[PDB]
């Protein structure tokens, strides 16, 4: 007998104020009755469970499923009653790593720790909790009665448990043994090194040997798995990874479903292969809520699905990362606020790629979408590799010290170069900061019937120039901006102009160069073939004379 | 030797707040400050059992190469019961005050055991490749609620004998902070401070100091300009600060100013200035010379803050309670490493503001900064050297009165 470290059980409660599970067996035939006896019996023959006497109170149903239509049945306990009234747990399962943030491996192996789970000991005060009954024949005789001893499958807190202690039990071997890097993936153990083959054997005996220490025999065959790996929905190989293939299906009709199936690849596919588009099959995909639902494909969406299959005509993978070297992120736009980037060490080998499309809006313009794209870029970097990437970015050093030097809010971009590749990002207008000499001055106005939905725009200047048009179905601040646009429209290359309209202001200020406005993008346009323009602002309706509110009232 | 008994709020569970993409230097610095604290038996591992976790990472302190660990607490103090000092008023009245770091102190009290589990906290690793290190605390930890008020019966008597022995000097105490404020000469009170720390020293980092100087903060007043001649532009923007200005102070009148404006006049057109015009401009400066009327601070309401650029590294500012009646006004100018970094200015800005808010009234203001979420949430751990942390929101629409606040 050689002496085995016991495992440290985890103190598992209930949910405060519940009590635990108290549903009823369900009726079995015969066959499943005695079918889970005998699996019942070995399995309490290995200490997974224990007959237990009429006092425990509480109860899980049990089920036998046929397993494919064979000659054995498969014992199924349905824990989500008891699972509904478990404590919450630390699931450190959340956020997977990525594969462009891994260290490339001379060897990955493989080891079952199958075996391992049922060496895990439930709580001695929760076991009570995992009680079911196997229904006796007839219903002549009370029903067998067995509690769990290990942690059972299907339970809210097994894989919690089961990893925190595996982690606990590998931390020392992992602390020691530094030239090997040890993940944990269901069953299995993934253990990977640079070594020479040799050493990394004599690593993988000694990770055996030290799971002996409690009592812990890994299969001593050569596993099923080796490289490459598929891994939630990636293909690992030793020195590059990849996205598993990606296949858009041909189709003469598209339903809603099939559209969100697509995108669904296309954003998965887009962290690997560079340029992939969306939006013109996303904006298919708005208010539907339909999954049966044909939609028609646009020319626009038609023209985006067909450049997506020339990028995904042939597999593209992506190498890992070194620490030694630096980091480059370099980003395109591609119109429509959709932005492209990708992420490498070595020029042409890439560690990644990705995407970016500009947030729900009534205004907005390229640089405060580059600037979004950066910071989306950094956090996900921070989180993949633990550093700030260096930039590559199509806008001129000048445009950004003016943009930021100038825009009210205050920005920021971490170190970044520019690269001289078309579309660049530019300032489309720029608004002047004191009143300008000899330019004529515009005091504009505008003013809406709110019932009949009656309205006028127009301006008085100081030249003797006057314009009042009258509106229909329009409002208040409709008229305000209209009565702008006429104002540039009838105005030199230079030209001030006064309104009162805080709302107004408060989106030129913002310097929007596109706009879900019609009339503000035709504001934008009249902005940008001018050469000065000042934009002054008024109290309304204090006496000021030019702003003529008189020739609105009407 | 013995744990106050500690619960959280009744129909409120512990904290679970996501750890937020921490550098590779933080989480060096990180493991290295967690395995000497594990090693001092503060802080100790945990299971899956324990569902709670608060946010941590790392700072530099004012002129320091020695990284401190820093955790976000600001769930756990809103959730943690309300442990139930007047604020010394004449703290704001003082030549000068010292702000010292007496945070290792509370690490000498054991927290109470049933608490411990809600201070839960997690050291992640980089792309998640190996799990994150669980940690909870043993003693009382830095930077919660809780910390001040336990510790404030030993502190007392601590600081009793200084205190005695000096019945001039104000001390108050905020969080991991020890604000001392004194009238003495500088040097004279840099002997005090270094006498106190010598002081707690004794008693059982504490050798860095912070001075501040509460007799030489400037207040903000409204202020007209002073011209020979006006233009068009001017008298506008003049009326139109005046009409903002009317919501705080009722006796400004435009009526005369915008009578000058009558007529569709060039902007850059010079407008001599009428006997009524300056007559109203004159009383409106001598309205502007008055205090706020009905301004009172309320200690049970939010301190708000509103920040704006100013742009050439300068920003304004305003703490109130009410709308229009600011309780505090100010402006910056500073060049701490920042002459090409907003955000930068942006945070050293919200931590001088929230510095001047401790000193005054004794809690920090609900901060409104002038930038997006996105932005501002990517940063400005990068640049924190404070021990708290405020709350803020962001304004996405350009405030009008920007440049009437400059
Ligand atoms: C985080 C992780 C997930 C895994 C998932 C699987 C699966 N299925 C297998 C092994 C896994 C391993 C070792 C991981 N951990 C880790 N830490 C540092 N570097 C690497 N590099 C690496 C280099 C080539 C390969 C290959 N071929 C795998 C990992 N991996
Ligand atoms: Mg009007």
């Amino acid at each position: 007998m050689v002496p085995i470290s016991p495992i440290e059980t985890v103190p598992v409660k209930l949910k405060p104020g519940m009590d635990g599970p108290k549903v009823k067996q369900w009726p079995l035939t015969e066959e499943k009755i005695k079918a889970l006896v005998e699996i019942c019996t070995e399995m309490e023959k290995e200490g997974k469970i224990s007959k237990i006497g009429p006092e425990n109170p509480y109860n899980t149903p049990v089920f036998a499923i046929k397993k494919k239509d064979s000659t054995k049945w498969r014992k199924l306990v349905d824990f989500r009653e008891l699972n509904k009234r478990t404590q919450d747990f630390w699931e450190v399962q959340l956020g997977i790593p990525h594969p462009a943030g891994l260290k490339k491996k001379k060897s990955v192996t493989v080891l079952d720790v199958g075996d391992a789970y049922f060496s895990v000991p439930l709580d001695e005060d929760f076991r009570k909790y995992t009680a079911f009954t196997i229904p006796s024949i007839n219903n002549e005789t009370p029903g067998i009665r067995y509690q769990y001893n290990v942690l059972p499958q299907g339970w809210k807190g097994s894989p919690a448990i089961f990893q925190s202690s595996m982690t606990k039990i590998l931390e020392p071997f992992a602390a020691q043994n530094p030239d090997i890097v040890i993940y944990q993936y269901m069953d299995d153990l993934y253990v990977g090194s640079d070594l020479e083959i040799g050493q990394h054997r004599t690593k993988i005996e000694e990770l055996r040997q030290h799971l002996l220490r409690w009592g812990l025999t890994t299969p001593d065959k050569k596993h099923q798995k080796e490289p490459p790996f598929l891994w939630m929905g990636y293909e690992l190989h030793p020195d590059k990874w990849t996205v598993q293939p990606i296949v858009l299906p041909e189709k003469d009709s598209w339903t809603v479903n099939d559209i969100q199936k697509l995108v669904g690849k296309l954003n998965w596919a887009s962290q690997i292969y560079p340029g992939i588009k969306v939006r013109q099959l996303s904006k298919l995909l708005r208010g539907t809520k339909a999954l049966t639902e044909v939609i028609p494909l646009t020319e626009e969406a038609e023209l985006e699905l067909a450049e997506n299959r020339e990028i995904l005509k042939e597999p593209v993978h992506g190498v890992y990362y070194d620490p030694s070297k630096d980091l480059i992120a370099e980003i395109q736009k591609q119109g429509q606020g959709q932005w492209t980037y990708q992420i490498y060490q070595e020029p042409f080998k890439n560690l990644k790629t990705g995407k970016y499309a500009r947030m729900r809006g009534a205004h907005t313009n390229d640089v405060k979408q580059l600037t979004e794209a950066v910071q989306k870029i950094t956090t996900e970097s921070i989180v993949i590799w633990g550093k700030t990437p260096k930039f590559k970015l199509p806008i001129q050093k000048e445009t950004w010290e003016t943009w930021w030097t100038e825009y009210w809010q205050a920005t920021w971009i971490p170190e970044w170069e520019f690269v001289n590749t078309p579309p660049l990002v530019k300032l489309w207008y720029q608004l002047e900061k004191e009143p300008i000499v000899g330019a004529e001055t515009f005091y504009v106005d505008g003013a809406a019937n709110r019932e009949t939905k009656l309205g006028k725009a127009g301006y008085v200047t100081n030249k003797g120039r006057q314009k009042v048009v009258p509106l229909t179905n329009t409002t208040n601040q409709k008229t305000e901006l209209q009565a702008i646009y006429l104002a540039l429209q009838d105005s030199g290359l230079e030209v001030n102009i006064v309104t009162d309209s805080q709302y107004a202001l408060g989106i030129i200020q913002a310097q929007p160069d596109k706009s879900e406005s019609e009339l503000v993008n035709q504001i934008i346009e009249q902005l940008i073939k001018k050469e000065k323009v000042y934009l002054a602002w008024v109290p309304a309706h204090k006496g000021i004379g030019g702003n003529e509110q008189v020739d609105k009232l009407v | 030797i013995e744990t106050v008994p500690v619960k959280l709020k009744p129909g409120m569970d512990g904290p679970k707040v996501k750890q937020w993409p921490l550098t590779e230097e933080k989480i060096k610095a990180l493991v290295e400050i967690c395995t000497e604290m594990e090693k001092e038996g503060k802080i100790s591992k945990i299971g899956p059992e324990n569902p709670y976790n608060t946010p941590v990472f790392a700072i530099k302190k004012k002129d320091s190469t020695k990284w401190r660990k820093l955790v976000d607490f600001r769930e756990l103090n809103k959730r943690t019961q309300d442990f139930w000092i007047p604020h010394p008023a004449g703290l704001k009245k003082k030549k000068s005050v010292t702000v010292l770091d007496v945070g290792d102190a509370y690490f000498s009290v054991p927290l109470d055991e049933d608490f411990r589990k809600y201070t839960a906290f997690t050291i992640p690793s980089i792309n998640n490749e190996t799990p994150g290190i669980r940690y909870q605390y043993n003693v009382l930890p830095q930077g919660w609620k809780g910390s001040p008020a336990i510790f404030q019966s030993s502190m007392t008597k601590i600081l009793e004998p200084f205190k005695k022995q000096n019945p001039d000097i104000v001390i108050y105490q905020y969080m991991d902070d020890l604000y001392v404020g004194s009238d003495l000469e500088i040097g004279q009170h840099r002997t005090k401070i270094e006498e106190l720390r010598q002081h707690l020293l004794r008693w059982g980092f504490l050798w860095m100091g912070y001075e501040l100087h509460p007799d030489k903060w400037t207040v903000q007043p409204i202020v007209l300009p002073e011209k020979d001649s006006w233009t068009v532009n001017d008298i506008q923007k003049l009326v139109g600060k005046l009409n903002w200005a009317s919501q705080i102070y009722p006796g400004i009148k435009v009526r005369q100013l915008s009578k000058l404006l009558r007529g569709t006049k060039a902007l850059t057109e010079v407008i001599p200035l009428t006997e009524e015009a300056e007559l109203e401009l004159a009383e409106n400066r001598e309205i502007l010379k008055e205090p706020v009327h009905g301004v009172y601070y309320d200690p049970s309401k939010d301190l708000i803050a509103e920040i704006q650029k100013q742009g050439q590294g300068q920003w304004t500012y305003q703490i109130y309670q009410e709308p229009f009646k600011n309780l505090k006004t100010g402006k910056y100018a500073r060049m701490r490493g920042a002459h090409t970094n907003d955000v930068k200015q942006l945070t050293e800005a919200v931590q001088k503001i929230t510095t001047e808010s401790i000193v005054i009234w004794g809690k920090t203001p609900k901060f409104k900064l002038p930038i997006q979420k996105e932005t501002w949430e990517t940063w400005w751990t990068e640049y924190w050297q404070a021990t708290w942390i405020p709350e803020w929101e962001f304004v996405n629409t350009p405030p009008l009165v920007k440049l009437w606040y400059q």
